[PDB]
């Protein structure tokens, strides 16, 4: 089980990437979110080792570990980071890269490069941000090959080439402890909003789940398990068509404990949009927003301890997720379908926008907070 | 939040004995609409067909000229495997509807 420095950085990392979500959902350009805690709070610590004065203390201060000594803000969130990437299930796919890049006339100091790559497993590497063909090639180059081809692009330019680019990469393809029939998919019409429509496949299951439907509140949660019960994905989205924002607001700590303990094993028929959905945020504007303003600023930047550079600054924290909506999952007994409790199933028909949240029961840490707005497809036709 | 149930439920032609059907899917995967046809009030048993999953329309052939009738389409939503015998059905939606005593053309 995790030690009590890092499953106290546990609650405060759930505590940021609530924090992040709703900052990032009030940003009206935004579409999909993908957060995954350890990841935004590994990148917060790689700034506490590789700077000093101000600059890293800001960075403990959002990890609320200014109690906590330097060395053990590292070894608690290096213990994070591994018993997520070891305690989550065989089946269940997880790949995830850090990669500092800095400015070719840049040499990282040994000290941060070796505890970087202990802590954080934080790769390094030296780029002409200006040479955008070549800046952005190596960039989505090293996501892609992190990623096995699933996030083929972090991003379409570089917008801030005099500093540091933090690229974290992810895949994450949740494995269902009951998987879904490979032959239970059709196309249908998903709603973005009440007057645009997408065309995505759609996948289909029954069985039981915990859930809940709030008549009050008018929305719909779901707990789906994931391979050998260990981690589940937990669903919640309006009854019908409708901006998140109330339901994001609604949205607690305390307000999924009451949800999910009101949550009963249910008949659920299941529909969700099948695919990958490739989310990239540079999430520097927001952590600026949460209390890092320092290490952001080219001129109050103290990143000396990463590099004797002086002026080098986090010009960009990339938080890059390809996440698989797929049918994959573990065998199960089908004779439960005739069994009483199946007779009548209610629906749990995810044709428009919804929350999702994936934790581990284990620790109960959270591994990733989103939403699903735009899942990949073209606009819906028919009468012109 | 949400009804399991199929939408726009409508007659599209009629003759005297024949009436063209169609209808909107209901949320969930659909193997067969079955279709449910009978006199309105009669105390006859309703006949019943299925049309593949796949398709929004029927035709219910060998009706009577000048009667009401009551049509009904149900889902037949598979629990998990699409060729497996194990399926629950939707709620109906229906609609009643008189034949033509006769047809356009003389």
């Amino acid at each position: 089980a995790l030690s009590p420095k890092a499953a106290t950085l546990a609650e405060r990392s759930a505590g940021l990437a609530f924090s992040l979500y709703q900052a990032m959902a009030k940003d009206q350009a935004v579409e999909n979110i993908l957060l995954s805690p350890v990841v935004v709070a590994s990148s917060l610590g790689l700034v506490s080792l590789g700077g000093k004065a101000t600059t890293a203390s800001q960075a403990k201060a959002v990890l609320s570990a200014e109690q906590l000594r330097d060395e053990e803000v590292h070894a608690g969130l290096g213990e994070l980071l591994r018993s997520l990437s070891n305690s989550t299930a065989r089946n269940v796919t997880w790949k995830l890269g850090s990669r500092l890049y800095g400015p070719s006339s840049v040499s990282f100091a040994e000290d941060f490069v070796r505890s970087s790559k202990q802590h954080y497993n934080c790769e390094h590497s030296k780029i002409n941000f200006r040479d955008k063909r070549s800046a952005l090639q190596s960039i989505n180059e090293w996501a892609a090959q992190t990623t096995d081809g699933k996030l083929p692009e972090v991003t379409k330019d570089v917008e801030r080439t005099d500093g540091a680019l933090l690229v974290n990469a992810m895949f994450f393809k949740p494995h269902w402890d009951e998987k879904f029939h490979h032959k239970m998919v059709d196309n249908r019409g998903f709603m973005v909003t009440r007057s645009y429509t997408v065309g995505v496949t759609m996948m289909h299951r029954t069985g039981l789940y915990n859930y809940y439907d709030d008549e009050k509140e008018k929305l719909q949660i779901v707990e789906m398990p994931l391979a050998h019960k260990l981690s589940s994905l937990i669903i919640l989205m309006p009854h019908h068509v409708e901006p998140l924002e109330r339901l994001e607001k609604l949205l607690t700590k305390e307000q999924l404990k009451i949800w999910m303990g009101k949550m009963q094993k249910k008949a659920v028929a299941i529909s969700l949009p099948k695919g990958v959905v490739e989310v990239t945020h540079d999430l520097q504007k927001h952590l600026a927003g949460l209390g890092l303003t320092e290490a952001i600023d080219k001129n109050k930047a103290d990143l000396s301890r990463m590099s004797g550079k002086k002026d080098l600054y986090l010009a960009s924290v990339f938080h890059a997720t390809a996440f698989e909506w797929d049918t994959e999952g573990n065998p199960f007994d089908q004779d439960i379908y005739g069994r009483e409790e199946l007779r009548s199933p209610k629906l749990f028909y995810a044709d428009h926008p919804f929350i999702f949240l994936v934790r581990d029961t284990q620790s109960g840490s959270l591994l990733f907070i989103g939403r699903l707005v735009r899942p990949k497809g073209d606009k819906m036709r028919d009468e012109l | 939040g949400v009804s399991d149930v199929p939408r726009d439920l409508e007659v599209v032609a009629a003759t005297p004995t024949s009436l063209l059907i169609s209808w909107d899917a209901p949320p969930y995967y659909v193997r067969y609409y079955r279709i449910t046809y009978g006199e309105t009030g009669g105390n006859s048993p309703v006949q019943e067909f299925t049309v593949p999953g796949s398709k929004s329309t029927a035709t219910i052939s060998g009706l009577k000229p000048g009667v009401d009738y009551t049509i009904t389409v149900y889902a037949e939503h598979p629990y998990y495997d699409p060729s497996s015998s194990y399926y629950f059905s939707s709620k109906p939606i229906s609609i009643n509807y008189r034949t033509p005593h006769h047809h356009h053309h003389h």
